[PDB]
């Protein structure tokens, strides 16, 4: 049952969660401008939402 | 005051006078009568020269009206200015940006 | 007699609409439309915020952005030319050979 | 305020910086030659550098309502004049292979040195505007100074672009900052204010638009998008010049802003730098997991790099040791990047048309060109945070401070992104020293020049003292 | 003098509004340079007579000269710009607008919450302004001509022919 060393594999999740978050976070760079500029404008609204928020 | 209001009320009436005069000088020649290659770049670049040189005009245009209260060295800032303008129109000229013969 | 909030809500209004004008619009001329409208908002909110409080400083900000927004035109309609001149279109969509 | 000639003492690299780009034009003016014009750019460059002594002999006053000199100012300034240098001494092998003009680019670097130190000197909202649309125009330049080329019209065209609407954000928030407070000084933003009214709304908005600027100017989640992108299509010693030069004027700005504002030790504009800096440090290290092209590896690096140092700089109100922390970090970052962008530089050096490609391909480099795998490697370990390198000083700089005043959050997410980082840039290393299938004085100072970088970057990573006494030496006005 | 400002306010509205949803390039910078005229309007009526005058001079007689003749040499007679009306499927437009609209009431939020005694309007003439511009702001101006400068050879080095 253990010849597989499940400790070994418990502590590897993390790198497969990394591997999962950046290739995720890696659709956001498509190449368009419009959704840089979209992205730049989104992130205006959720850091001034924040400060009026706090 | 009442000379300012004045002036005021007879630019208002030039301005709608003359456009009111252009509009219907229009509307009357509409109304009345009866009825039966490839663009080169220099232009772009003659039009950017005249935006980027009409900015420093307006830098200009600024200082002239406060020359004497800016004394000696608003002169030395503004001709420190004026060279470095004229030394991008010597670039401009022997660069053959403004040369439009071949 | 003229609130400064009401100059700073106009400014806002145009500062919007130029922004919206840049992200919806696939042509590469109306996002350098949006962008002079953007960057023009900007100086007129300098300006009302100088005439609001008496200083000579607003136009003085409103001289420099338009000073950036006459070579930030330039550049960018440079470069509007170059890519109509090398690829006969301004769909800004078909530039995106870089990603990931 | 008037100049005095003292104040035109402390106006010194500025002046000479200004000159410079007056006399190569006026050479250029008179004929085109490459080898005078980069020479004229260098050695004005050189004169700035030197000139700082000049300036620190005069002392730390202000010259004008914008600008005001210390030794921030001439450490600032000392750094943009480093990397300027260094872009120039890479761009002499890589513009000798472009057939087109090739002198622009020492003016346009030039004149975004000149921005540069502005930003270093900059006390003031329209000092801090203008110098960073100074140095922002020149990039556009630069990095489509061969639009030719496909990828690099399509870097400069989303540069353009998105960096015009960044300082269209950063002008919109000065603009209602200065509707508040009335004045655009920088100890002037939000001092009519006090008794807990520090959160005062239209002053926090025009903060968070600048914070909006700044961040895309800083490669910042989530205006980092760009990074990678304009980092690949760029030529490499645009690269470089945009990797080091303007990511450290405008942090030393932003520095200044945050240190002299009565507002910059709000617990709003805090707790929003720390989730930009949380997101920043674990989304750039995330990003380079799969990178196989170095630019953009390098990006995302650049990204994870800025968030460290926004992490340091989150704990300006509260530490003391900050402004050490962040001068030490942007030095041997610095350095690093210097080190990397310039083997990149050689590597793909010269510019072999537009046509081609302008790849690296990292792998097996060690067996035909090992002093430059070398320097790249000393640069990747660095990068990593690796102990007998600069790169690992300022991390522990940065975790000192973040545990100094106790943001546990950052200090987890500089742990945890300084792991991925390892990951990506051990990977990168050992690609250097696997199998795979010049001739001119300029190449030579750029491999000197590299070389120089991986000494310095080991020498103090070994021994941290005389960057740390250098930089605590530069002490702005209190 | 209010009724100027909320004229002119309209106005540039009004036309910024219609430049973002025109197809025509042409009809496009023709309502943007309406808006310009509007918003110099507006900086008469705030007592900013230098900058409506550099509003109209500079922006509506530099700028958009630019822009006019950039779309001149485009020759856009239908060039894959007309035909396609993208943007006005509300699929495309939607979610922008209601982006920029959430922007725009936190900004509207942000100012109606500070302190305003009003703009008295008197007129800030242009002597004020090149005193003040070759006084304390004199570095800016002579680092502005250096901006123009790089613009200029920025903007030369990308738009040539050869
Ligand atoms: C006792 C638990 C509580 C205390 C914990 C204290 C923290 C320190 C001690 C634990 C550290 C655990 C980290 C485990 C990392 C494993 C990395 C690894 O195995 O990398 C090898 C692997 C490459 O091999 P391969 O899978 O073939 O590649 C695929 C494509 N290259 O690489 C990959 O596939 C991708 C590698 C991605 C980057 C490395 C992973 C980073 C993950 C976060 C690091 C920080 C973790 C903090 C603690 C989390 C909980 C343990
Ligand atoms: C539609 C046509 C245009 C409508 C808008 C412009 C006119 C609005 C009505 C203005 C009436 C005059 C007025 O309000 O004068 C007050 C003030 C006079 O100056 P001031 O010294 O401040 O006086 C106050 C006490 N003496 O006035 C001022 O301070 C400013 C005066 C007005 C601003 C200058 C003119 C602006 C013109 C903008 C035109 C825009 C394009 C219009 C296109 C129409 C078709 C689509
Ligand atoms: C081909 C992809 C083009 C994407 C253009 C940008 C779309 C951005 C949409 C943002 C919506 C936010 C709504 C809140
Ligand atoms: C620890 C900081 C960095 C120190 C220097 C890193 C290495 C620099 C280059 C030294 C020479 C390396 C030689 C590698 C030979 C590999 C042979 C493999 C054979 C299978
Ligand atoms: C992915 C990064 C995870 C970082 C975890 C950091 C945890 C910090 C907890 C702080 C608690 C403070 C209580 C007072």
């Amino acid at each position: 049952l253990l010849k597989r060393d499940p400790l070994n594999s418990m502590m590897n999740i993390p790198a497969v969660l990394s591997r999962f978050a950046g290739k995720g976070l890696l659709l956001s760079e498509n190449g368009y401008l419009r959704w840089y500029v979209a992205s730049m404008s989104i992130g205006a609204v959720v850091v001034l939402a924040l400060l009026m928020v706090l | 005051s009442t000379e300012v209001i004045a002036h005021h009320w007879a630019f208002a009436i030039f301005l709608i006078v003359a456009i009111g005069l252009c509009c219907l000088m229009l509307v009357g020649g509409w109304f009345l009568g009866g009825r039966a290659l490839r663009l080169s770049a220099k232009f772009y670049l003659v039009a950017m020269f005249f935006v980027i040189f009409d900015v420093e005009a307006l830098y200009l245009f600024a200082w002239s009206t406060s020359i004497r209260e800016s004394g000696w060295v608003g002169f030395v800032e503004a001709a420190i200015f004026i060279f470095v303008l004229l030394a991008g129109l010597v670039y401009l000229v022997r660069i053959g940006a403004l040369d439009w013969t071949p | 007699m003229i609130p400064l909030q009401h100059g700073l809500i106009l400014a806002a209004i145009l500062f919007v609409l130029g922004l919206t004008g840049l992200v919806i619009r696939r042509n590469l001329l109306f996002m350098l439309i949006g962008l002079e409208i953007m960057i023009n908002a900007s100086a007129l909110a300098f300006v009302v915020a100088g005439s609001y409080w008496g200083q000579t400083d607003g136009q003085v900000m409103y001289i420099l952005a338009i000073s950036l927004a006459a070579a930030e035109a330039s550049i960018g309609l440079a470069l509007l030319l170059q890519l109509h001149r090398r690829r006969q279109n301004l769909n800004i969509d078909s530039v995106s050979e870089m990603r990931g | 305020m008037t100049i005095t000639p003292q104040n035109l003492i402390a106006l010194l690299p500025l002046l000479i910086v200004g000159l410079t780009v007056v006399v190569v034009m006026l050479s250029i003016a008179w004929r085109r030659n490459h080898f005078l014009n980069a020479t004229l750019s260098v050695i004005g460059l050189n004169a700035a550098l030197v000139s700082l002594w000049f300036v620190g002999q005069a002392g730390a006053m202000d010259v004008t309502p914008l600008m005001r000199v210390d030794g921030f100012a001439m450490l600032y300034t000392g750094l943009v004049l480093l990397a300027s240098l260094a872009t120039c001494t890479f761009a002499y092998p890589w513009l000798e292979g472009y057939n087109d003009n090739k002198d622009e680019f020492y003016l346009l670097v030039l004149i975004a040195a000149l921005g540069g130190i502005l930003l270093a000197n900059a006390n003031h909202l329209a000092s801090l505007f203008l110098g960073i649309e100074l140095i922002s125009l020149p990039l556009f330049g630069l990095v489509g100074y061969a639009f030719r080329q496909k990828r690099s019209l399509e870097a400069s065209i989303k540069y353009t672009i998105l960096s015009a609407a960044a300082s269209s954000f950063l002008l919109f928030g000065m603009a209602l900052v200065y509707a508040q407070s009335g004045d655009l000084s920088f100890v002037a933003l939000g001092k009519n204010l006090g008794d807990g009214m520090l959160n005062e709304p239209l002053l926090l908005a025009g903060f968070g638009l600048m914070i909006v600027g700044l961040g895309f100017k800083l490669s910042l989640v989530p205006f980092h998008l760009w990074t990678p992108d304009v980092y690949q299509g760029a030529p490499a010693p645009v690269s470089t010049f945009l990797a080091t030069a303007s990511k450290i004027a405008i942090f030393g700005v932003v520095m200044r802003l945050f240190l002299y504002a009565p507002v910059g030790d709000s617990e709003a504009i805090r707790v929003v730098l720390a989730i930009i800096a949380f997101a920043s440090i674990i989304f750039g290290n995330l990003m380079a997991l799969s990178q196989t092209n170095i630019k953009r590896l390098l990006g995302y690096s650049s990204i994870s790099h800025l968030g460290y140092l926004l992490v340091a700089l989150i704990a300006l109100q509260t530490g003391e040791m900050s402004m050490e922390a962040v001068g030490v970090y942007l030095a041997g970052y610095l350095f690093s990047s210097l080190g990397a962008f310039g083997v990149v530089s050689l590597m793909s050096s010269p510019y072999r048309g537009p046509d081609a490609d302008s790849l690296f391909s990292y792998r097996g480099l060690f067996w035909h060109r090992p002093i430059l795998a070398a320097v790249m490697t000393v640069m990747m370990l660095s990068l990593a945070g690796i102990p007998m390198t600069l790169g690992f000083i300022g991390k522990f700089y940065v975790l000192a401070v973040g545990v100094q005043a106790h943001l546990w959050w950052l200090v987890g997410a500089v742990v945890v992104g300084s792991a991925i980082g390892l990951y990506y840039y051990l990977r990168v290393a050992v690609s250097l020293y696997l199998h795979a299938p010049p001739s001119n004085w300029q190449y030579s100072a750029g491999g000197i020049v590299v070389l120089i970088s991986a000494l310095l970057v080991l020498v103090l990573g070994v021994w941290p003292q005389p960057l740390i006494s250098i930089v605590r030496l530069a002490m702005p006005l209190m | 003098m209010e009724f100027a400002f909320y004229i002119c306010g309209l106005i540039a509205i009004l036309a910024t509004l219609r430049v973002i949803t025109h197809t025509n390039p042409v009809h496009a910078l023709l309502y943007l340079i309406i808006s310009l005229l509007a918003i110099s309007g507006v900086f008469f009526s705030l007592g900013a007579y230098f900058a409506g005058a550099l509003e109209i001079i500079v922006y509506a007689g530099a700028i958009m000269v630019l822009f006019v003749f950039v779309v001149m040499m485009l020759n856009l007679g239908g060039s894959e710009i007309e035909q396609e009306r993208q943007w006005l499927k509300p699929q495309v437009w939607i979610g922008p607008a209601i982006l920029s609209a959430i922007m725009l009431v936190v900004i509207v939020y942000a100012i109606l919450g500070v302190n305003d005694q009003g703009i008295d309007g008197t007129p800030i003439s242009a002597k004020a302004v090149g005193i003040t511009l070759f006084g304390p702001y004199v570095l800016a101006v002579e680092l502005a001509s250096m901006l123009l400068l790089a613009g200029l050879v920025v903007a030369f080095h990308v738009g040539r022919e050869e």
